[PDB]
């Protein structure tokens, strides 16, 4: 940082100073001087420094050895209390030098007259309102103060209020007065309302407090601004943007909804396609984003949670206002020089061509803390020195040199060029932090920085309320027919409903969706709910395609049996009962009801429960089911997910390849294999399912890692020529694969390509990707748990709790046990061959237009189906009895499982110590 | 006009560019009307305002089919398939043919075929654009020389060639997992054959190098030490020759790849590497023997020790 101003100089008797470089004395600002951490042994170098440069007047040289005395330079430092949290406390060797300076608060009512002042000066623009200078400015400052005593630090760690958020809402304030039209005291008083509510009640967390804000900006307005005619000052209530118009004005809601939609088609369109639904809270966020990007310095901090939206928004706002995106291409082989090489490019861009750019900076897309100081550089200062130092400031000054002359304006003074390159910077360069989950200590570190939190705006996304969710769900399920069930519109209750008012099928899908996934993070996660809803997105595209899938192979079996039926009432003695065997016409009314039901609990079962015990996924299977029965939707009473997902055939490739026979293992493989509209993260301790992949796929199955260092290219290949990939590693993730991780492709007129790393590669279409894990200890990064489907293929303890069953009723009630296994094999197998026996029937009418002789096989084989018919009602019946006592036969072997799953837990505890 | 639109329909397609045929198009469009009315009750200007409308009616087509991804099979294919004619064998090959032959497919109602084909044509120079790729690397590729004390010339860098000529063999490799490979086995193969010979080759010189500087700071330069092995100090000077020979006459060569086609070459370093070798087992059994005799030796090494 001195390098710019300091210039060594060499005498007999003076061995190398380091002076100014001009006339006039150097004084050095170090802000946040007790903010450094301390070495292991309790003692941190720059303020040993610091002291050695205002005790010794100089210091050593690291290169050469050199005692250079500094001439003329002087130290001020500040510093927060060093009761603050973060601040190391300075040891008394250094603190004796300096004088110490206690700058307190400006008392709270001289803020008055010094905001008044601010006030009194940008309303020259509106002088119609003079005599409202006053209240306006006093309003603010008691707003600051209260916000200063209800919002402490005890609530959240990032509720820091200073007079700098006044200064912020009155720049805000006249930067919608400059730029808005002609103002009425109503306008003004939103106006005000609207900075307030994006400078104090952006960051807040959770609903109560922003309703507690609500509430104190109205006794506010009501105590210093007592005007008669005002609306609604929530923050969806009012909205202030210039997207519509040339102004700045309060726009209609249902305007800016029309063109923000019509905007994201098109960016959707031409720019990188993700299929994205808008809602309010969308729009909300646009405008707070775009009135971030729109101003000199403006910095946003986005803390919400994945798949929230934050990036992509980002990016759209981006592109609304055509500032060129860049995003960090780093990986875990990605050191410091990457990182100063991807901003050096950002900043000559960003000065030496004016582009305007928009560096969004992903949690992370940092590493270690020379990332969040170089981040913290960048912000504080406009500038980074450690860039632009030694031989490559030199060049940086010929090139501002020439770029400066070219924009007309003359200046040759080195300070006057580095005084517009840092301006440039000030007002091209725009910084984007996204971060998912705030506890994190990477995040965490990033939120308490000073540099962030202070020039920095923090927007808190949060995770999705249940208005955004409802408002999703209906623009997702609003595709796919839902016009044969015979919905009833049902009795439940105002706090259960969450959409508008239960009218259709629709509202009761939707609100099933919400409350389970409600349910389950209930259950799952505890305390806070750091995770935005990625299972409901997911569950909501799996139930749109299972929808479209179980119709069709609804619409194709009723055909079949429609144009059978023809056929026999064209068609000599037994036919007649076969008309009486084709009542499945009355079967398929029953079974279409069930349709939407039985595809809500097979979408959940792949989505939710892919990442569970075997326990957990009974438990919340029957929160399904009351959910489902609380509504009007029905279901399959009998259901079973292998039986409806999983074909016989698919079955039977899997236990060949190796799969074992346990009916979690069959559930996680089809969750593996029917679900890949997102990649499979396949965890397991022993690694005998990367085996069974590659049974399945033969010669084509590619084995990689994230630990070889030839990987990036090896995958460039498999991706490029389609062959299937398991990567051996999950646990380690480096984000070059994250376009890969969303399907977030770059379409052309026939060819589809990926960006991974800087290469632009040819997706061939046969290629497929499953990432697989070890060890289940080992955790994943956000970004891909969240995009990734986690199916668990351990052996977990629950899995006793079945098994013994098996044994117990294996030696217990060997007849009884024969007979379960068969019942469901010989109904799946008759479900089979009476439908093959009725093809078989229906051609060879077909092969019998007009003969006689060949009717006897025809008789033969009607005779035959009578059997079969015979059977399957048998077994009907039989079942109709078995069911009930293999239920009460359960409870008792459930009881012994109890205290048996009690014992392996004491077991593998006595193993473990 | 009417001339200027048949000149234009004449031009063939390797040279037609899109770009000016926009404007030419508008140009047309714009001068269709102001001809005379005798031209517009005849058949001149009916038939001219026709094929200006069907060049205009597709655009995106002509734009596609201009990418570099299309060949000659691909024209073939599709002249046989939606032309139902074969074009000659030279107009064909050099993509000469005029845009007459594009109004002729019926590019407005084929076009689901003509897409068909394209994605293939598209995927086939995926591949084609790997085999390029390697080819050009490797027809420029060429080892870094420097000389030391002695007039034997050293490779340095070895990695920067060897991890490529692995990674263009993983990627030979890996290509036969496209479907579309079928086309371009019979060069891949050949450049795979090409690459693993040079893969050996470069296996075998690393090693050779490594052991003749190793050993020439044993042997060759110290007389006391040849004296105490005169067999080994004599081998090696034979071997230096030959090594230099060799070296020579491969670095004569310009490009690192067509040391597979000197006369013998593997099979020569792999006896010098043989040899070598012998070499070192000789001056370890010697230090052992010497070390065996006065035991101390066995607190000093080899270097101190020599
Ligand atoms: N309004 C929405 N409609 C549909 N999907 C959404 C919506 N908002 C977010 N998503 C899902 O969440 C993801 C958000 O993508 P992105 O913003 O790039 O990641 P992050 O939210 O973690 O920054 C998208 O992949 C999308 O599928």
């Amino acid at each position: 940082a001195l390098h710019r101003h300091t210039n060594y100089v060499t005498t007999s008797k003076g061995l190398t100073l380091l002076p100014k470089s001009d006339i006039k004395n150097l004084v050095l600002f170090c802000d946040e001087i007790n903010l450094p951490k301390l070495d292991k042994y309790g003692s941190q170098n720059v303020v040993l420094f610091l002291r050695q440069l205002m005790e010794k007047q100089g210091f050593w040289k690291t290169p050469e050895n050199k005692w250079v005395t500094i001439e003329r330079i002087h130290i001020v430092g500040a510093c927060n209390p060093p009761t603050d949290p973060g601040r190391i406390p300075m040891s008394e060797r250094f603190t004796r030098h300096a004088a110490i300076l206690y700058l307190g608060y400006p008392s709270g009512k001289s803020l008055s007259q010094i905001y008044e002042i601010y006030y009194k000066a940008i309303f020259k623009l509106v002088p119609e309102f003079r005599s409202y200078t006053e209240p306006f400015a006093r309003a603010s400052v008691h707003l600051y103060n209260e916000c200063k005593a209800r919002y402490s630090t005890g609530l959240q760690s990032h509720y820091l209020f200073s007079p700098r958020e006044l200064t912020r809402l009155v720049r805000g304030v006249y930067t919608a007065i400059n730029t808005g039209p002609r103002q009425t005291l109503r306008s003004l008083i939103r106006l005000w309302a609207y900075e307030a509510w994006r400078i104090f009640a952006d960051r807040l967390v959770g609903v109560k407090e922003k309703n507690s804000f609500e509430q104190l900006l109205y006794e506010t307005v009501d105590k210093y601004l007592p005007n008669q005619d005002l609306g609604n000052i929530s923050s969806t209530s009012l909205l202030f943007s210039g997207l519509l118009s040339l102004d700045f004005k309060e726009v209609n809601k249902t305007d800016l909804v029309n063109f923000i939609e019509e905007r994201f088609k098109t960016f959707c369109d031409e720019e990188l396609e993700v299929p994205m639904v808008i809602h309010e809270s969308m729009v909300d966020h646009i405008l707070r984003i775009d009135r971030a990007l729109k101003q000199v310095q403006g910095h946003m901090m986005l803390i919400g949670a994945s798949r929230t939206g934050k990036t992509i928004l980002t990016r759209f706002v981006a592109w609304l206002n055509g500032l060129k995106i860049v995003q960090p291409k780093i990986h875990r082989h990605s050191n410091l020089s990457d990182f100063d090489m991807i901003l050096k490019k950002a900043i000559s861009d960003c000065s030496l061509k004016e582009s305007r750019t928009c560096l969004i900076i992903d949690e992370s897309n940092i590493l270690e803390t020379a990332f969040l100081e170089r981040m913290n550089t960048l912000l504080a200062n406009a500038d980074i020195p450690d860039l632009f130092q030694g031989e490559e400031y030199d060049k940086l000054l010929n090139n501002l040199r020439n770029k400066t002359r070219s924009l007309g304006l003359l200046l040759d003074t080195e300070q006057e060029l580095y005084d517009w390159f840092v301006g440039e910077i000030a007002k091209n360069l725009h910084v984007v932090f996204t971060i998912c989950d705030p506890t994190n200590n990477k995040s965490s570190a990033m939120i308490s920085s000073p540099a962030l939190f202070n020039r920095c705006i923090i927007n808190w996304m949060g995770d999705w309320d249940t208005k955004t969710m409802s408002q999703v769900a209906n623009n997702m399920v609003d595709v796919i027919p839902m016009e044969f069930t015979d919905f009833i519109v049902p009795e439940v209750n105002k706090e259960l409903v969450f959409t508008e008012p239960i009218q259709t099928i629709r509202d009761a899908v939707v609100n099933i969706l919400i409350h389970f996934d409600r349910n389950f993070y209930q259950k799952m996660k505890v305390g806070v709910n750091p995770r935005s809803p990625g299972y409901f997105i997911d569950g909501l595209r799996a139930l749109v395609k299972l929808v479209t899938a179980k119709y069709q192979d609804l619409q194709e079996n009723q055909r079949f049996v429609n144009v059978g039926l023809e056929k026999l009432n064209e068609s000599k003695s037994l036919t007649f009962e076969k008309e009486r065997w084709l009542n499945t016409t009355k079967q398929f009314s029953k079974t279409s009801q069930e349709l939407i039901g039985n595809c809500i609990i097979s979408s959940i079962y792949e989505t939710y429960f892919g990442h569970l015990n075997e326990r957990e996924r009974a438990d919340m299977l029957v929160i399904l089911k009351r959910l489902l029965g609380k509504f009007a939707v029905k279901y399959d009473v009998n259901y079973r997910f292998i039986d409806y997902l999983v074909t016989l055939d698919e079955k039977m490739k899997w236990l060949e390849c190796g799969l074992d026979k346990n009916d979690y293992f069959l559930e996680n493989m089809s969750i593996v294999m029917n679900s890949q509209d997102a990649v499979p993260f396949l965890l397991d301790p022993s690694s005998h399912m990367i085996t069974v992949i590659s049974n399945y796929y033969g010669n084509k199955t590619v084995l990689l890692s994230f630990l070889e260092e030839g990987f990036v290219k090896r995958l460039e290949n498999a991706i490029r020529f389609g062959s299937v990939v398991i990567i051996q590693d999950g646990e380690f993730f480096d984000p070059i694969i994250s376009r890969l991780i969303s399907r977030e492709f770059n379409h052309a007129g026939n060819r589809v390509t990926v960006e991974i790393g800087d290469h632009e590669v040819d997706v061939s279409g046969d290629f497929k990707l499953f990432i697989h894990s070890c060890d289940p200890s080992g955790d994943i990064p956000i970004f891909l748990r969240s995009r990734v489907r986690l199916v668990h293929f351990v052996t977990n303890k629950e899995s006793i709790e079945t098994r013994i069953f098996d044994i117990t009723l294996t030696e217990e009630n060997a007849e009884m046990q024969r007979k379960r296994e068969d019942l469901i094999k010989l109904n799946t197998e008759y479900k089979l061959k009476l439908k093959n026996l009725e093809k078989r029937l229906l051609e060879e009418l077909n092969n019998s237009q007009g003969n006689m002789l060949e009717n006897d096989e025809l008789m033969v084989t009607l005779n035959n189906l009578k059997k079969e018919a015979m059977n399957i009602e048998k077994k009907l019946s039989e079942s109709e009895e078995f069911f009930p006592q293999f239920d009460n036969l359960v409870e008792e072997y459930s009881i012994i499982g109890k205290h048996s799953v009690k014992i392996f837990s004491m077991l593998e505890k006595f193993g473990q110590f | 006009l009417w001339e200027d639109v048949q000149r234009t329909f004449e031009t063939p397609w390797c040279r037609v560019d899109v770009l000016l045929l926009q404007s030419d198009l508008a140009n047309f469009l714009r001068r269709a009307d102001e001809l005379p009315r005798a031209v517009k009750q005849f058949e001149m200007y009916k038939s001219l305002f026709s094929q200006v409308n069907m060049l205009t009616s597709v655009n995106k087509i002509l734009v596609e089919l201009k990418d570099g991804a299309l060949k000659p099979r691909h024209w073939n294919m599709i002249f046989r398939d939606i032309g139902k004619r074969q074009i000659q064998k030279n107009l064909l090959d050099k993509l000469e043919f005029s845009l007459k032959d594009v109004m002729v497919l019926n590019l407005t109602l084929n076009e689901i075929l003509l897409t068909k084909i394209i994605e293939r044509a598209q995927k086939e120079f995926v591949i084609e654009k790997s085999l390029n790729r390697i080819k050009k690397f490797w027809k420029e590729a060429q080892y870094e020389v420097i000389e030391h004390s002695s007039g034997l010339k050293l490779v340095r860098e070895w990695d920067v060639l060897e991890q490529a000529c692995k990674e263009d063999l993983e990627e030979l490799v890996s290509m036969k997992a496209s479907n579309y490979y079928k086309i371009f086995e019979q060069d891949c193969l050949d450049l795979e054959s090409k690459l693993t010979k040079l893969s050996e080759i470069q296996v075998n010189w690393v090693e050779v190098q490594f052991y003749w500087l190793d050993l020439y700071g044993i042997l060759g330069e110290n007389l006391d030490i040849q004296n105490f092995l005169p067999l080994e100090t004599s081998k090696f000077k034979s071997l230096t020759s030959e090594y230099k020979m060799i070296t020579t006459r491969a670095f004569q060569l310009d490009t690192t790849i067509e040391v597979i086609h000197i006369p013998n070459f593997d099979t020569t370093l792999k006896l010098t590497i043989d040899s070598l070798k012998m070499i070192k087992s000789s001056l370890s059994t010697f230090l052992e023997r010497q070390r065996r005799q006065f035991p101390r030796f066995y607190f000093l090494g080899n270097d101190d020790l020599l």
